[PDB]
């Protein structure tokens, strides 16, 4: 996520099971970066497609 | 200690839909392996991945034709 933020990239997709990892951090990280935690690959592929197929 | 890096004792595992959970005996001391299986659509061909021994291939054949004694 820090790689993403320093590149100015702020809207992220991540595994649901990694919801636990999140809290050894400051709000510096946690509020520029807007995390869409998902458990399946159907979920990320609905998020990352611009057009419909 | 921080956040539970697992769930508790494993009645909470809530059965998977096809991956078996095998007992493995390793030089780090015998620890689990959940050997994973993808059943794909196709035409009836086998491939086997994952640094496997050929003993695993043969055991797959043995269980496999055991299944072929039990498709009925």
């Amino acid at each position: 996520l820090l790689a993403a933020h320093q590149a100015g990239i702020h809207k992220i997709v991540l595994p649901k099971d990694n919801e636990a990892q999140l809290e050894e951090l400051p709000k510096e990280v946690l509020e520029g970066l807007e995390i869409k935690l998902v458990e399946d690959v159907g979920e990320v592929l609905e998020y990352l497609l611009l057009p419909e197929p | 200690l921080g956040i539970p890096r697992y769930r508790p004792d494993k009645a909470e595992t809530e059965p998977q839909v096809g991956t078996a959970q095998g007992l493995a005996w390793t030089p780090v001391g015998g620890t689990l392996l959940t050997i994973e299986v993808a059943a794909v659509p196709g035409s009836g061909k086998l491939s086997l991945t994952g640094q496997l021994g050929e003993v695993m291939k043969e055991s797959a054949q043995a269980a496999l034709t055991y299944l072929r004694a039990h498709t009925q």
